[PDB]
């Protein structure tokens, strides 16, 4: 089993930059996708997921509209990308696994990579 | 036709 | 003091009866008590019968093009007429002085277990009589009860079973509840009554209302209903519903406010020609008439699944700003006051 | 939203000793709750989830217990590779909802 | 003489029959008499059986791709082939000795006491094969009539039982009634008749019809039709009917004329292809064939609940100036001559 | 820990450790509630606990239309009170936190009875479309026979419930051997499954071979997976819906061979509309997996329940200037055993 | 209980003359309501009447087209016009009720107003 | 069609104590479907009997009628001072409705 | 019982010459009709027929086309017309009956006459 | 296409002889088959019918009976107003199918 | 496959 | 309202 993810860099806001996650030992049809996002001296925070069986999608408050997610199942890989970038979505990124029968908890993690963004 | 009345007698 | 008559195509067999609607007390009903004209010499040889039967029934008799008559019976019997086979009622015999030695009578019981006559109005795509149940009689000659019909030799005929208007008044009927939201303690209370458990046909309802608002919102506006329910048990339990009178009204009701107020309502038919499934008190064969009784059931439990049943009642909701819209219901009896 | 708060914030834990951390709740859950630990840098792993659910290969010295809107995360003997933070999630309702971590000092 | 016989894919399980329809006297029917072969190896100690039906279907066998197949059987028999367990006949003994001592015989005998294999016309919206009642015979070999069956294990068969013209005529069908108007005495008689109480399928039928119009208005149209009443006793008792041949004319009677003519009609499928539920004799599997023919019944009253049947009648119609048609009808027999 | 329910009046409660029951084809855990009320309130009456299982269509809240086609499939019932098998650990540990208002009662489910399934509605085909229920009611009356009340009642709903069973079974694989009419040319086809079981969402994959010694060229391949359902509620009845499906013109010239391993995925999402679809019960309103396929009890019983589900694939050959054909191999599909 | 009518007196022909009859004592939707004339040396005569709970109106033929009637049932109160005024038409005119179950006869009545025109 | 009406006799002598009967003759057979008034001359019509037998509330027992297919019949059995007045009957089996024409008082 | 033919005679090709045959003794909506046609030193083909119950035509390859055949049942009688006339449509043809349950071979049969066209 | 062939062609046979004229076909029919007579430039008329079923109103010398493809049309004593040619037709499928005709000839 | 025959022999 | 939840006690 592994997650391995792709994409980032310090880039200077107001574009977009894509985000690429695949996985190995597990279908997707089983399965649902989640990232989540820390800072210096702070936690984790959830900012969306995928749900492939049932087709649904979520997002925070903080990032709709600006953030948009997918997956093929061709690949067993999963993506999002998120839009006028901006220094306050500069943040280490992970994406995550679960059980769809039932949700309990993520059990398993990319290496999970930062992504930053300013002027400086 | 239909239905029809009649009488007592008596 | 009239007396019916009905008669086969060749005349020559003919019946008479002093009633077509009967009425039922829940512990008895009035006898079938009629009498049968015929002289033997054109048939000879035939044995003479007459027949009851309670029918549920779709589609007209009259010439139909389309699958129809799902003739499920309810209830049937059989008497012998001719050859001679309790005793003869008052007007049976002065009917019979009257007729002559070739009238001959004949007698049935109705028990107490059976539905009244009621039928459902059709939609404008149905045709034909829409679907109900009927009582009804039939005599005719042959030489047995399986053996063939003939028109010359038989007669028909229809009748009804009615309900009329206890003597002994119940309850007032009201009904409240309380309505709180999560925020805190703060409720909101909803009360209604009405004039009286009965009423006839035509007339006016009055819903008293009450409102206690205590909560966090303001209701908005305010619905009231009447409703009729039905059941339906012929081979499996079902239900039919239909709103028959209904008044939208604006008042309302701030938050730490109190309210009440009264309104009235009228059931009738002119509105509602189109609503297909309404229910009807049954006509004879194809008259207009009055929105359907509120059929009494007997004060025993029974098997209560036969035919048709009915019932009705009233519903009050309350209409709130920012959610929570709630209602409450409550049921009355209608039927026509008992004859002079 | 769903209002979380852990505590406490640090503690000495010489190897050997038996400790409380607990995650308050603005609102009833039953189960859906689960925490994790982790090395700053790396990823989360969990150790209990439905309140009660040890994961597997989880040295059996972490336990814990709910009440109601409080849940508990025990540890009965601090060891010297579980020096480390912790942190809490619940679950019942999206989105999710999680607590801020906790020191080692000696 | 040739001999029919059908085998199961895995080869092994084979029947024989010399037979595919069978002959209803309303006193007998002659028995089903085949004979089943299997070596069995095959099996290697499984038990065999052949099983009876008559079967209400509906819905295509055909991969279809919708709610269908409302079995309700009505009838069923079962019997073992082996191991073994009413005496042969010629051509079970004949077959015996043809095939050799893996092939063994069975038997039943149809009862009295069911219908004729009947089938109705799809209509375009709906799809795959109408609903319809048919005889079907199948073997399998299982250790008990509860397991689950294969295909290699069983091998089916579809077969129909059926009626011909009785030898005996009887009286002439004619109908006439003396109706009039309220003005007066003045009267309007009518009358009609055919030329037998039998035909065959696509011979024309001629109606003798007569007119005695004594009253006070003049006749304006003739029409005639000859109609299909078909009845179904599944679990309701329930009728459907079609008018299926139809003609008419403007003839004239006046007020105190009389009047007569003879017309002619003839059924035919042709023109009737989409008129759905339309009644047809039981084909196999897909094929054209004729309208359904009049199923006769027993002597006997009986009870006969067995879902599909069937009769025609003849109806005339007077259409007459300022108001006042009317109408009468009258039934007939039609089914194919005994064969050769 | 423990669930609770409770009248309208407040006055009557019911207590209860379960919601969802196992059959083990021998047995399925006994229903062993308790119920609370202080009959000062009654003062008369007589309490009673009832059960069924009841085929439903039509939702309870207040739909304007034909509805509650309520045959029901069985009914039991018991008295809480006046006093008349013997408590559990938990109904006795329920007692001793309740107090001696808490009265316990108990039922055992029969072995043969459905399991909770639901149909998918339809866009007109609307409210609450037909199911099979398990649902429980208590209430209080002088008798069975007098009309309850909701001061006097206190209703709940329940599920039956099915698990992967622990043996596997045979490998599932068909062929069959097409010959034509002119000479012994032939086409023979052949194909096999991972598994005869699966859990849901799982990939299938197919392994699929064609000898083609005909005249013809085979054009195209199909494959799908189709569900199956039976109702045997007066009369037997079946209806059916392909689930998921795949082609490909995977070409077979005649004197060649060809063999390949295709996969498939059977999913909710792209059949949201497909009014008549099966899903094993939901609570009162939820989402939930495509039906699991029910497992039958290894004796014959009277098969007169309810309503029963089972899948199958089918493949089929499309070959030029005509002469297709296809087969078919069934298996299994539901929930592994929780722990 | 009670039963009162207005509307006019001696008019030119030709026009139209609107009048009206409100009731009291009972509710007209379980009731129907009829108007009645007689004349010099004449007695009674229908000339047309409502039903509140069928909707249902009939006319006399001597006035259908040429006359109109209606009720509300929010004033318990009947009305009719009808239209280009003639002397034949003098009359003194009646409002009266009946049971809409069933109707036996007409069982209170209006004090009933003159109308006359030349 | 108009139910064709003609009530019988026209005018006699009253002075207080008499029997006498009045009635009323119709076109075509009607059930019961009838009933009969009196009023005095400029005042309202008021009903006496209905479905040719039903006596209404409060009205002296001097008055009765019968029925015999087409024929309808009142009875007056005792003349009275009182009931000095003019008559009507009228007859609804079919709408329109349809009646008679009045009676004299002359001493 | 009889059958009858009309129309022929020697004419110039790819024109039209129509056929006709009425029947006697049997009802036309019960039964089936055919034409065959023969030639010099040579058998007998089908043609064409027609069943009136069901209302089916069946054709010749030969004659597809050219070849339309008809009846009514006011007359109780059979025609058919054909055109595009070859030469070896010349031929002596048929006119014949069937029973329609069930068919059992040609049980009686026209006179039938010579038709030849040629330059 | 159905194949026909009857065979023989024509050999001769005075007055009494029995002989069979045998009708082959490409594929099997179970009984869809009859034969004719007819003198030259007259109606054909039918013998055997069902390959079997002799028409009535012919005498007995006719007979015949099928195996499988094979049809078998025979003679047990021909006649001396018989000789003529002789026709075999079947019509399982549409479109029917014939033969080539059999000059049987005195000596 | 179908319907078929055989013989009586 | 609906469902609600409880302790073991002890």
């Amino acid at each position: 089993v592994q997650l391995v993810e792709s994409g980032g860099g310090l880039v200077q806001p107001g574009g977009s930059l894509r985000l690429s996650c695949a996985a190995s030992g597990f279908n997707v049809y089983s399965s649902s996708i989640h990232w989540v996002r820390q800072a210096p001296g702070k936690g984790l925070e959830w900012v969306a997921s995928i749900s492939s069986y049932y087709g649904y999608t979520y997002y925070a408050d903080s990032v709709k509209g600006r953030f948009t997610i997918s997956a093929d199942t061709s690949k067993n890989t999963a993506y999002l990308q998120m839009n006028s970038l901006r220094a306050e979505d500069t943040a280490v990124y992970y994406c995550a696994r679960s059980r769809q029968f039932w949700y309990s908890g993520l059990d398993y993690w990319g290496q999970g990579t930062l992504v930053t963004v300013s002027s400086a | 036709s239909f239905t029809r009345s009649t009488v007592d007698t008596m | 003091t009239r007396v019916f008559k009905k008669s086969s195509p060749n005349g020559k067999l003919t019946v008479y009866l002093g009633k077509r609607d009967f009425v039922d007390h829940l512990d008895k009903v009035d006898p079938v008590d009629g009498v049968v004209l015929v002289d033997p010499d054109y048939l000879k040889d035939r044995k003479v019968f007459v027949t009851l039967t309670v029918a549920f029934r779709y589609g007209r008799e009259d010439c139909d093009v389309l699958g129809l008559s799902f003739r499920k019976d309810l209830f049937i019997a059989n008497y012998q007429a001719f050859p001679p086979t309790r005793p003869p009622t008052r007007l049976q015999e002065r009917l019979l002085r009257k007729l002559g030695q070739h009238a001959h009578p004949f007698f049935f019981t109705i028990p107490q277990n059976l539905p009244s006559s009621v039928t459902l109005q059709p939609g404008p795509e149905d045709t034909g009589k829409a679907l109900g149940v009927d009582f009804e009689i039939r005599a005719f000659v042959a030489k047995s009860l399986e053996e063939k019909s003939h028109k010359r030799n038989s007669v028909r005929l229809v009748i009804r079973k009615v309900q009329f208007a206890p003597e002994k008044p119940g309850p007032q009927p009201s009904a409240e509840t309380t309505r709180h939201f999560l925020m805190s303690d703060r409720s909101l209370h909803l009360e209604a009554s009405l004039d009286k458990e009965l009423y006839y046909h035509g007339e006016p309802l009055n819903v008293n209302v009450h409102v206690t608002n205590n909560s966090t919102k303001t209701v908005k506006k305010i619905k009231v209903s009447v409703r009729q329910y039905a059941d339906i048990v012929l081979f499996s339990t079902a239900q039919y519903k239909v709103p028959v009178a209904q008044v939208e009204q604006d008042d309302q009701v701030s938050p730490s406010s109190t309210f009440s107020k009264v309104y009235t309502i009228t059931p009738f038919l002119a509105n509602n020609r189109e609503k297909r499934g309404l229910a009807l008190d049954g006509k004879l064969k194809h008259e207009d008439t009055n929105l359907a009784s509120s059929t009494i059931v007997k004060e025993g439990a029974n098997k209560e699944v036969l035919g048709i049943l009915v019932s009705y009642r009233v519903k009050v909701k309350l209409v709130v700003s920012r959610g929570g819209d709630v209602s409450v219901e409550l049921p009355f009896v209608l039927m026509h006051p008992k004859p002079h | 939203d769903i209002q979380m708060t852990q505590s406490p914030s640090s503690l000495s834990a010489s190897v050997g000793d038996r400790v409380t951390i607990t995650c308050r709740a603005s609102q009833s859950v039953s189960s859906a709750v689960a925490w994790y630990q982790q090395k700053p840098g790396k990823a989360p792993k969990l150790l209990i989830y439905s309140a009660s659910s040890l994961y597997s290969g989880v040295p059996s010295r972490f336990s814990g217990s709910r009440s109601g809107t409080d849940f508990t995360l025990t540890i009965s003997s601090l060891q010297p590779e579980d020096f480390a933070t912790y942190y809490c999630q619940q679950y019942k309702y999206v989105p999710v909802t999680f607590g801020q971590g906790t020191k080692v000092e000696i």
